[PDB]
């Protein structure tokens, strides 16, 4: 739950600077899967 | 009593105001950069958040009888283009706005303005004629070709971002259909969870049913049968009928006589073959345990749309009255198994008989986007089977109304006298259609416009807008055309029904019983 | 209740509805406009029709039940071109008050429009035509010079030659040699919100909102092997597994009894295919539903049926296929098995619901127009407006004279009357002018919504018609130019006139002679 309060912050920030909302969400959105790409590189290997 | 009626003083003025009132929330949805809209329902405090407004003015109570006619028209592009739709209100509520100004300057009768719009939207249609391209001709430029139409038609949703992942679902789709217009073909299955982009085409069918007890998970070399017989309920009868007995010894026989007629209801079962079972209702204890002594598999509870859809996609055909074994057709499928899509499995077939119909897997994140990527898919592969029938097709995006207004400019100097004013208006209403496409976007609608404006009288038809630069690209390179079936009838009768609303002199309405 | 008496509830009366009926004036004419009138149950119809508009309006003065009454007796009588007619039921009412501060009596007033009705028919008698006179090839030609003028009337009128043919050819099919025959009850058009209003096509039949039920076949077979119609047949009787309708009561003394019963079904359902499946019908409606096991050897059979059909369309499909509906099945034969051309399923839109249309492309008696339009609101304004063009051939039909059209036949009678009103003198010379003078606001209303000068244009007239006895000069409504109506084809039936006028003309005489107004509650 605590994910949804992370982007309100940060929204309110973006929305004052004049920027079209399909901006901001197609920069998150490119965000996004550079944000899983660092979790991929961090993943640990385990066994079964 | 209590009649209000207000003349033509108040009427014109109430009747514009009201079309332009609503149609501000329909201006900010056009086109794959447009915005979307909330509606809060009174009842059971849901909402719908779409950029349709098929959806959103249907919900939305308005006492102007203006937009009550946008709204059963809505329909009409309901069966035709279904996404993006709005600027049919939203021209006719800039063609109800031109001429409320245009009454107020030129102070000309308001039936000469009509007869305005009538030339100008002869000069409209040969715009699109002349300029209407048909690539059917080529059967490998032709399938290239509707990759191109499915990016313009397929952004409608939030979603749009993902359309390099689901112009696949689209284009092998409407191979596999090979002329089949209707959705009840067309298998389409929400899924909450996983990513969004984790939709996938897959052929077969998908069912969110399960198997009882016994039946084994995977069954391959299997014969399914669809019956719409009863099952569950069993002896339910509905004759005349009473019972009177004797003796308890006789009552016991009429359920040992239930079991005989199960006994010989599952022996002409046994006759088909078969290795699959689907009913309609639910089934009964006793033949799911036949179901599985025989080695047959049971499906149940398949309402009124999903038991046509079984035969439908798999070429199958509903079976009723057992007595002819042999006078029907039975379904078959290479590898019938369960399968585990999100939280709840589903039963996955593969190999069908007929390959006229495919199943198209639906996954994503919220909610929300379960009725907002049904409303994108509601016309989706059916548009393109508009285009299979109609091949004619003209660079859309924007320019197109761009290229119009050149036709209806040439036609304005040779009409001329005072009639000319109306038809100038309606070639200024309608390049303000894309000023607010741009405006929707945030990006520059007087600059671009006016470049835009002088390019398409300078010759070139291709010119156009470009969404995601924001500048003047070609919508050849770009990939942006539309069939000119559908652009034809959103141009007609988008001009016809704003004949009729500048036409009212009155409005009465009557007390509420 | 109210106390009213002299001129209280003897001018205020008449004001009300001329208050009234001054609303739909602005419709007058091609050149007219729409209005919106809110149901009481909340629904809204868009329409300029002043029949319909008064029929669904609800007012307060009783005067409103005297301008319905004359519409009702229209409709049966003429209903042609109502927009135009609507308009002069009332005008003859405003003159009326004039006479009344002169110090004429109320009942000589209205006595003396019918002794100047009698003499301005006879004068329009005179520029009469005789269309009947020719071939039917020229008799089709007068249609179509008709059908510009006469059937256009409300929107949609942008393009008028889609509808031109329709009401044309609708009139063709049935019709006598000698042109002399109507019958406008077999004649129903039913129309769909769909496609563009030019799709609009000739469809003989009618159009059924049930598909064919157990999607498990085609929608459509268009051939027939056994030809001869494809042999169509309606069950009058429901179809159901036969049992007693009446109370009974079953006594079951054993198991072999209760083994007969599951029989007893299983025989039917193969007694009732077979009888059908012998006739070879392919064709057959249920009215009410039909039996859940026998939905699928329907299509084993090749037997395409259909569920809940309304006994108003099974009417005209009896009598358009030339057959006779099976009373029952016992009754069922070859003989009454009925002829069909063509039978298909229009796609309409995507999914929604697909339309089953029976059609007969050679001479059938239900004729029918294919209509399909965008806007959902031109569907029954459109559908009434070819629907009084039944009428419009019908008066063609009883009445071989016809009248140029376009207010010249007002303004012809107006110099009949004003000659003879002279010949009596007396106190019934002005009421006789005044009866021709509620007549020549016809033609300076009609210029009023056009833009042109009321008086300008009919003091043309009536010099023009000085020199020249010919009619073909009128008010031009459209902005045609010079008001020769022969070129334009402007024409008008004589019969259409003459009653409109008449019957308005004979209501009028008992609504001048209202003095106390009582209302009582329902």
């Amino acid at each position: 739950v605590i994910l949804t309060g992370a982007l309100l912050g940060a929204a309110e920030r973006l929305l004052n600077k004049g920027i079209h909302p399909t901006i901001i969400a197609d920069s998150f959105q490119s965000a996004a899967k550079r944000s899983v790409d660092i979790l991929l590189e961090m993943c640990h290997k385990v066994s079964l | 009593d209590q009649v209000t009626e207000e003349r033509a003083e108040n009427a014109r003025l109430s009747a514009f105001v009201g079309a332009i009132a609503v149609g501000d929330l329909v201006k900010s949805t056009l086109g794959p950069k447009g915005m979307d809209k909330l509606l809060q329902s009174a009842s059971s405090n849901t909402c719908m958040v779409t950029n349709d407004g098929a959806t959103i003015l249907k919900s939305i109570p308005l006492d102007n009888p203006a937009a009550k006619v946008l709204v059963n028209i809505s329909k009409v592009q309901d069966d035709e283009v279904g996404d993006g739709t709005t600027s049919v209100t939203v021209l006719s509520a800039e063609l109800l706005r031109e001429a409320e100004k245009l009454i107020d300057q030129s102070k000309i009768h308001p039936q000469t303005i009509i007869e305005g719009y009538r030339l100008a939207s002869a000069a409209a249609l040969d715009a699109l004629t002349k300029a209407a391209v048909d690539n059917s001709h080529d059967k490998t430029m032709f399938r290239e070709d509707l990759i191109h139409i499915a990016k313009t038609t397929l952004s409608s949703k939030i979603l749009s971002q993902d359309k390099d992942h689901f112009a696949e679902l689209a284009t092998n789709a409407i191979l596999r259909l090979k002329g089949s217009t209707n959705l009840e073909h067309i298998q389409i299955i929400k899924i909450l969870g996983g990513k969004l982009s984790d939709s996938f085409l897959d052929e077969g069918f998908i069912l969110a049913k399960k198997f009882g007890n016994n039946q084994p998970k995977r069954i391959e070399n299997a014969k399914i049968l669809i019956a719409n017989t009863t099952l569950d309920t069993d002896k339910v009868k509905i004759f005349g009928t009473k019972f009177k007995v004797d003796s308890t010894a006789k009552l016991a026989q009429l359920e040992k006589a239930e079991r005989e007629k199960m006994k010989n209801k599952i022996a002409k079962i046994s006759k088909f073959g078969i290795n699959t079972f689907i009913n309609r209702q639910l089934i009964y204890d006793y033949p799911e345990q036949l179901f599985t002594d025989l080695g047959i598999n049971s499906i149940e509870h398949a309402d009124f749309e999903g038991v046509e859809r079984l035969a439908l996609v798999t070429g199958g055909e509903v079976v009723s009255t057992f007595d002819e074994p042999s006078k029907c057709k039975l379904g078959e499928c290479d590898v019938i198994e369960e399968i585990m899509l999100g939280e709840q499995p589903f039963l996955k077939f593969s190999g069908c008989k007929a390959g006229e119909a495919c199943t198209i897997v639906l996954r994503g994140a919220t909610d929300q986007t379960l009725d907002e990527a049904e409303r994108s898919l509601h016309d989706a592969l059916s548009v393109l089977s508009q285009t299979t029938k109609e091949t004619r097709t003209v660079l859309g995006g924007g320019c197109a109304e761009m290229v119009m207004s050149k036709a209806v400019d040439t036609e304005a100097q040779n009409i001329d006298g005072k009639k000319s004013l109306a038809v100038e208006a309606f070639a200024r209403a309608l390049r303000q259609l894309p000023t607010i496409l741009a405006d929707n976007a945030g990006f520059d609608s007087s600059e671009l416009v006016s470049k835009l404006r002088s390019s398409i009288y300078n010759g070139i038809s291709t010119s156009g807008l470009d969404l995601n630069n924001g500048t003047i690209a070609d919508m050849r390179q770009l990939g942006i055309v539309e069939s000119y079936k559908l652009k034809r009838a959103v141009v007609s009768s988008a001009s016809e029904a704003a004949e009729v609303l500048l036409r009212v002199d009155n409005i009465i309405r009557a007390r509420p019983r | 209740k109210k106390r009213q008496h002299g001129l209280e509830a003897k001018k205020s009366h008449i004001l009300a509805a001329r208050s009234v009926a001054s609303i739909i004036k602005t419709s007058l004419g091609p050149r007219g406009l729409d209005k919106i009138l809110i149901s009481p149950d909340g629904e809204i119809t868009i329409t300029n029709d002043g029949a319909t508009i008064l029929s669904q309006m609800e007012l307060d003065n009783e005067i409103a039940k005297l301008l319905v009454q004359l519409s009702k007796s229209q409709d049966d009588e003429i209903g042609d071109g109502t927009t135009g007619v609507v308009v002069l039921a009332s005008a003859l009412l405003d003159q009326a008050l004039e006479l009344i501060q002169k110090g004429i009596h109320p009942i000589k007033i209205a006595n003396g429009f019918d002794e100047a009705a009698k003499l301005a028919i006879s004068k329009l008698e005179e520029t009469c035509d005789d269309i009947s006179a020719s071939n039917d090839e020229l008799f089709r030609d007068f249609l179509l010079r008709a059908a510009k003028t006469s059937l256009g009337s409300k929107i949609v009128s942008k393009d008028h030659d889609r509808f031109a043919e329709m009401a044309v050819e609708a009139v063709i099919n049935v019709m006598d040699k000698d042109r002399k025959d109507v019958d406008f009850d077999l004649i129903k058009m039913q129309g769909r919100v769909g496609g563009s209003i030019s799709d609009s096509k000739l469809i003989n039949g009618v159009i059924l909102d049930k598909d064919f039920s157990h999607p498990q076949m085609p929608k459509c077979v268009l051939p027939k092997e056994g030809s001869d119609g494809v042999k169509l047949a309606i069950l009058t009787c429901p179809f159901e597994p036969p049992k007693p309708k009446t109370k009974h009561k079953l006594d079951i003394s054993s198991v072999e009894e209760y083994q007969k019963l599951q029989t007893y079904e299983q025989d039917k359902f193969k007694e009732m295919i077979d009888d059908v499946k012998k006739a070879g019908a392919d064709v057959v409606i249920c009215q009410w539903g039909f039996d859940d096991e026998a939905n699928h050897l329907l299509l084993q059979n090749d037997l395409p049926a259909v569920r809940w059909v309304g006994g108003q369309e099974l009417e005209h499909i009896a009598i358009s296929t030339n057959g006779r509906i099976v009373p029952r099945f016992q009754d069922l034969s070859k003989d009454k098995l009925g002829t069909c051309s063509r039978i298909y399923e229009q796609e309409f839109g995507t999914t929604k619901d697909r339309m089953l249309i029976i059609e007969q492309s050679k001479e059938t008696k239900t004729v029918t127009c294919f209509v399909r339009g965008s806007n959902k609101m031109i569907v029954d304004e459109a559908e009434r407006a070819l629907h009084d063009s039944l009428c419009v051939v019908r008066n063609l039909v009883k009445d071989s004279r016809v009248v140029y059209g376009g207010g010249a036949a007002e303004v012809t009678m107006s110099l009949a009357v004003s000659e003879e009103a002279d010949k009596q003198r007396g106190i019934d010379q002005y009421a006789f002018r005044g009866f021709a003078q509620a007549l020549d606001t016809i033609p300076m209303t009609l210029a009023e919504n056009s833009g042109l000068d009321p008086i300008g244009t009919l003091s043309t007239l009536k010099s023009k018609q000085l020199k020249e006895k010919i009619s073909n000069i009128g008010v031009d409504c459209l902005g045609y130019g010079s008001n020769d109506m022969k070129e334009l084809f402007v024409v008008d039936p004589f019969i259409g006139k003459k009653q409109q006028i008449l019957l308005a003309t004979q209501l009028c005489r008992m609504i001048l002679k209202i003095d106390n107004v009582i209302i009582s509650g329902k």
